[PDB]
């Protein structure tokens, strides 16, 4: 028949040429992929047994007819797709027997409105997504009521013309109710006076809205006294563009009042429609996609707590300082700028990562204007140089740089003044450790993320004496060959080790003691022949060793080693398929060692 | 079976690859030039899976020598720029996208790209197009 993706779970009947339900699936199955296939009709009582299955895909099934009953079967469903199906009208009934939906997906079912749309009754429901249809009423019907739950409606991709005082009529005797709501891609041109007067959504959605700026302005105006924490706005790179986006247009969002504001990629772009007066107030500014190259014109009296500026296209690192901005995220930018000095008293998130970016003299309060910095991650970016050592930014706890270049880390002591650090990740930033002190300074650190660097002369230095707080620490994939020896000592705290993917060929069991703590030491894929030193030396805390993917020496010389195996049997991860490495061995499971030949 | 048209410096065609069949009327509009051009390709299929999280497994290769694996992201899931992110498995996409081809100066006899649209969320393949830009 099918595609058993879990076995008695899930299974994937899509594009199978199947006309009806096949009839042998197990009746434990969870989720039923059935997508294109020719089922013209949904028959009665058909997902009868199914009283487990929680998503449905009929994603394009030729269906026509949802037959009386349908759903008898399907009280647990939570999950209904059904875009694409030619099932124009829906008698009452239609879903009957979903008592358990908060999903339904009627999207290109040829819909034309949602007062005939036979939903009232479900109580259950969540989000409704009626997108690309034939609806032309922007009515929020008076059954919504009672669909307590339903908090995301989508009718994008419709015919909508006109929002008018009636259509909103029901979100004003509701102020209680906390809806969600998106009209992208309706060909809009009137919205009657007053009508959000009185209204609080929580998103709204207009994107390839309008054809005119004017259209737009003066549509835009009577937004006017509506309460919208969340409002998106622009146009896709493919629709119904702006011939000209003039920061006029904004006027009379003047009256919204908005706690975030989005911005997505427009055709024309202005660097200075973002410092619009009717902008002045907002908490919350959000630029996605955006034209814009250059900013720098924005005025000390807007009174923004946080910025966002995601896949845009600036040429030079912004120069700004807003007193309030406590979140500052820059993030996926075209080209390759570089860090430039800013002032941001009241910083507490920076967020710089994944830009070609470069910066070199890194870090103090200079650099920032603030020392209530928390998060800072500069991670996914270019040339990073080391200058400073973070001398005044103390209070700072989330240090991420990786797959950035980082520079002259291992000259200075970098972290020295990071008392508070509890989160540093060095990750594949391509570093060769010199210097001992390194880690120095970072006394509150916890865990440190620090894969696929290196080290002198593939030996494991001493770089983690004062790091004391240790509990999750990991040196997987770091070429190294040898572990120094007071190296893990002092790590009276630490809970994971991640020495995955080296050349270690041995291990000590002295190294680890004094790990107390110990949970899981990772030791997979190395060129380990065993262990030597005392094996009840191993912290009694460990409970997950992986030694998979090794090889080990089977030899007589070894004999105490291969007994610890047994003794500790069960703490080895896939011990009964491990197998030997040594003279003949192959079909030769190490747990099979005997006790003989020459010992 | 294939599908062309012919540039006044190009000729691109393109047929679905040895595996994947799955349908896509795909077409530009002017016929690209290799040294420039700036145009329209349009798109007319219906997806196999949801579109937000589109990206592409672009394998070059000019004058019969393969170039690096090289992954190129449509769709990130966050407010996407093209109007057909949003679209879903089995829903009609019928629309015509804007690009800006800068231009080969001096461009080879023979160059080959075959793409895999991924569905980022589930890996799984979505379609496969064999392209072939001849001088
Ligand atoms: C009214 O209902 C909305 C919609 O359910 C509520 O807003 C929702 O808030 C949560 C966070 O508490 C959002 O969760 C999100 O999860 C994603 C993971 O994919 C993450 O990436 C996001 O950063 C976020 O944490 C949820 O998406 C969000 N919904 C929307 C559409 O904004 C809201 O809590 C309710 N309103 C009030 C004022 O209580
Ligand atoms: C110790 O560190 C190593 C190295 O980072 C971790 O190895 C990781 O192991 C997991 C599975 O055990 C890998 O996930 C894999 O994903 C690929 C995706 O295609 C898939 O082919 C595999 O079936 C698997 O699910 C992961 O990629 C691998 N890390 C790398 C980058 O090689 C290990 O998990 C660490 N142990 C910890 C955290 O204690
Ligand atoms: C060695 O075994 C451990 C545990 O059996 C594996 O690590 C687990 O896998 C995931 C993926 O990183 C972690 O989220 C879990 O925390 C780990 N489990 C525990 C209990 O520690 C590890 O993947 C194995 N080594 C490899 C690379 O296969
Ligand atoms: C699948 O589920 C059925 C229903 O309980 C069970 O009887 C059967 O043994 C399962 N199949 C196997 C062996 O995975
Ligand atoms: C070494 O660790 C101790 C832990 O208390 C810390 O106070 C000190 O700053 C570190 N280095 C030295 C010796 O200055
Ligand atoms: C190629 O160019 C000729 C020029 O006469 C044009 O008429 C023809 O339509 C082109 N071929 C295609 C794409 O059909
Ligand atoms: C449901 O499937 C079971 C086999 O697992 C079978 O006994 C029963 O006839 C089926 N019922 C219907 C009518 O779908
Ligand atoms: C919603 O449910 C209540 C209680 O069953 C009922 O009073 C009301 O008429 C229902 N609305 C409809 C018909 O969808
Ligand atoms: C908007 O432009 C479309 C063409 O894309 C056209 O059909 C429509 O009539 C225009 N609206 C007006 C009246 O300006
Ligand atoms: C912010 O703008 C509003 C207009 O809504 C104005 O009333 C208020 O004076 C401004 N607040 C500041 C920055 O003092
Ligand atoms: C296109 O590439 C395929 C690999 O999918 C290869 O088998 C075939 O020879 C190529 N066909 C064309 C268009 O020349
Ligand atoms: C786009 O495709 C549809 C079929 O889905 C077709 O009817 C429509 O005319 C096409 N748009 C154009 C280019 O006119």
């Amino acid at each position: 028949p099918c595609i058993e993706v879990v076995p008695n779970i899930t299974y994937q009947c899509m594009d199978q040429k199947l006309s009806k339900v096949p009839d042998d699936i197990p009746s434990s199955t969870k989720n039923i992929d059935l997508s294109f296939n020719p089922l013209k009709i949904l028959k009665s009582y058909s997902f009868s047994n199914f009283s487990e299955l929680q998503w449905l895909d009929l994603s394009r099934c030729e269906i026509e007819t949802i037959e009386d009953k349908a759903w008898h079967g399907l009280h647990h469903l939570s999950n209904l797709i059904l875009t694409g199906n030619p099932i124009q009208s829906f008698s009452p009934g239609s879903f009957s027997g979903l008592t358990s939906l908060e999903n339904l997906v009627a999207v290109e079912t040829k819909l034309a409105s949602l007062e005939s749309f036979p939903i009232g009754q479900l109580i259950t429901l969540k989000k409704l997504n009626v997108a690309h249809n034939f609806i032309h009423s922007c009515k929020l019907p008076a059954y919504f009521s009672n669909l307590t739950n339903l908090v995301h409606v989508d009718l994008s991709y419709n015919y909508i013309q006109t929002i008018t005082v009636n259509d909103l009529q029901f979100l004003r005797e509701n102020p209680q109710v906390n809806l969600s709501l998106d009209m992208s891609l309706n060909p809009i041109d009137f919205i009657q006076d007053q009508a959000f007067q009185g209204i609080k959504l929580h998103e709204l959605t207009l994107r390839g809205n309008f054809n005119s700026s004017n259209i737009m302005k003066t549509c835009l105006q009577n937004l006017a006294g509506l309460h919208v924490h969340r409002l998106i706005l622009g146009e896709f790179k493919d629709e119904r563009n702006l011939e000209i986006f003039e920061p006029s247009i904004m006027e009379g969002l003047c009256d919204v009042t908005i706690d975030e504001f989005r911005l997505t990629y427009t055709n024309d772009f202005s660097d200075d429609i973002v410092k619009f007066h009717c902008l002045a107030n907002v908490s919350a500014m959000s630029l996605a996609g955006v034209s814009i190259k250059y900013l720098e014109d924005v005025p000390k009296h807007f009174k923004w707590q946080s910025l966002s500026i995601i896949r845009c296209q600036l040429k030079q690192f912004p120069t700004l300082d807003l007193p309030f901005l406590k979140s500052l995220t820059l993030t996926m930018n075209k080209g390759s700028i570089s860090f430039k000095k800013v002032a941001l008293p009241s910083l507490s998130y920076l967020d710089l990562s994944r830009n070609a970016l470069s910066f070199s003299g890194c870090c103090s309060y200079s650099d920032l204007g603030t020392n209530s910095l928390r998060h800072l991650d500069l991670s996914f970016n270019g040339a990073i140089i080391m200058s400073a050592n973070f001398m005044g930014l103390e209070e700072l706890q989330h240090l991420d740089f990786q797959h950035s270049t980082l520079k002259r880390v291992t000259e200075f002591s970098a972290f020295l003044s990071l008392e508070k650090l509890l989160y540093l990740d060095i990750s594949y930033t391509n570093t060769k450790i010199d210097f001992d002190g390194i880690f120095l300074g970072l006394t509150s650190l916890n865990t440190l993320k620090m894969a696929g660097n290196s080290f002198k002369d593939n030996t494991l230095s001493n770089v983690f004496a004062n790091t004391t707080n240790l509990t999750f620490l990991d040196l997987s994939k770091c070429q190294l060959e040898q572990i120094s020896w007071g190296v893990f000592d002092t790590l009276h705290r630490l809970q994971l080790l991640n020495m995955s993917h080296n050349n270690l060929l041995f291990l000590d069991s002295s190294h680890y003691n004094q790990l107390y703590s110990l949970s899981t030491l990772d030791c997979s894929f190395n060129r380990i022949e065993t262990s030597k030193g005392i094996l009840q030396h191993f912290p009694k805390s460990l409970a997950f060793f992986n030694l998979t993917n090794n090889s080990v020496a089977c030899i007589c010389e070894h004999q105490k080693f291969l007994q610890w195996v047994k003794e500790q049997k069960q703490f080895l991860v896939n011990v009964e398929q491990m197998t030997c490495a040594t003279p003949v061995e192959m079909n030769t499971s190490l747990v099979l060692d005997f006790n003989n030949s020459t010992c | 079976q294939q599908w062309f048209c012919n540039s006044s410096d190009a000729i691109i065609s393109y047929s679905y690859c040895d595996h994947l069949k799955f349908p896509i009327s795909i077409s530009s509009e002017p016929c690209i030039r290799l040294r420039g051009t700036n145009g329209f390709v349009h798109v007319e299929f219906i997806p196999r899976g949801n579109l937000k999280y589109l990206y592409f497994n672009l394998f070059i290769s000019v004058n019969s020598i393969e170039l690096p694996k090289r992954k190129e992201v449509l769709c990130h899931g966050h407010d996407d720029d093209y109007s057909f992110c949003r679209a879903l498995k089995g829903e009609t996409v019928n629309t015509s996208i804007p690009f800006s081809f800068e231009g080969i100066l001096f461009p080879k006899g023979h160059y080959r790209c075959v793409a895999e649209a991924i569905a980022g969320d589930t890996e799984e393949k979505l379609f496969c197009l064999n392209f072939t830009i001849i001088h």
